[PDB]
């Protein structure tokens, strides 16, 4: 079925919040312009990830009912979703259509960033899989909201209340999949499958930053709170 | 206890 006016209103509100993030062109112009050392790229990563969380908290707070949740549940949701959201967002940026060759140069750049090789393969494998899905901005925004509002987060004291919140976003996303990709009824399930793929990156996040080819791994205090580091 | 996270959550 088609979106109801209320889902259309919800979707638009969600996009407004979502568009408040740093333009992908900005980020890819920085990477593509000049090549940097592993220490320089580590700095860019920490800054990018610092700004990503600040924006994410703003997006999260604007989600319907989020503020009605138990204070401690809200914290466990943010901690539980920050890394996955950053990876889903990195995947969105990676898949933005660039002029010929830039795609290849961005990948090669990132590949040299300083991250250990153990993580490059599962990272690009995910990005190129997400890319294959051909998601609209709306799908990235809703899937992001779905990720944040996961009842299954460790430490959630009332899963039921989080489920009530994620429920209308799941419905909207499903309708978009049937609207935008009706030549693939599996589309919605593939999106949900990729979420399971995202949680595995979250499991090794601290190791992938700790193993970055640099001497000292300095993180902003905000990053020390979100990332289980230092 | 994550002051900055709690500060970002509560503020506004
Ligand atoms: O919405 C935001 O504001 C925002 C969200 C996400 C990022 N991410 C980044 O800057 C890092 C950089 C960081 C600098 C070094 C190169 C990769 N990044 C990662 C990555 C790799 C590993 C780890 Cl642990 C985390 C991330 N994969 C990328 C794929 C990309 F196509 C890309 F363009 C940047 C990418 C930026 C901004």
């Amino acid at each position: 079925m088609e979106l109801t006016p209320d889902q259309q209103t919800l979707l638009h509100f969600i996009m407004d919040s979502y568009n408040k993030q740093r333009m992908p062109q900005e980020i890819t112009n920085k990477i593509l312009k000049e090549a940097f050392s592993a220490e320089e790229n580590f700095l860019i990563l920490t800054e990018m990830a610092t700004n990503h969380v600040q924006v994410l908290v703003e997006f999260t707070k604007k989600l319907p009912g989020f503020q009605t949740l138990d204070h401690e549940d809200q914290i466990a949701l943010l901690k539980g979703s920050a890394v996955e959201a950053m990876f889903l967002r990195s995947a969105e940026i990676f898949n933005k259509k660039l002029p010929s060759g830039h795609s290849d140069l961005l990948e090669a750049r990132i590949r040299n960033s300083g991250i250990s090789d153990e993580y490059i393969t599962p990272m690009f494998s995910f990005y190129k899989s997400i890319g294959e899905l051909k998601m609209t901005q709306e799908e990235y925004a809703l899937l992001t909201a779905i990720v944040i509002l996961s009842p299954d987060r460790q430490y959630i004291k009332d899963r039921e209340a989080v489920e009530k919140l994620q429920e209308p976003l799941l419905d909207v996303l499903q309708k978009l999949c049937k609207i935008h990709q009706p030549e693939n009824p599996q589309h919605f399930a593939c999106l949900l499958g990729r979420l399971t793929e995202l949680r595995t990156f979250n499991h090794h996040h601290a190791e992938m930053l700790m193993s970055w080819r640099v001497n000292d791994h300095k993180f902003t205090p905000l990053l020390c709170e979100i990332w289980d580091v230092q | 206890d994550h002051q900055l996270l709690r500060y970002l959550l509560d503020k506004d």
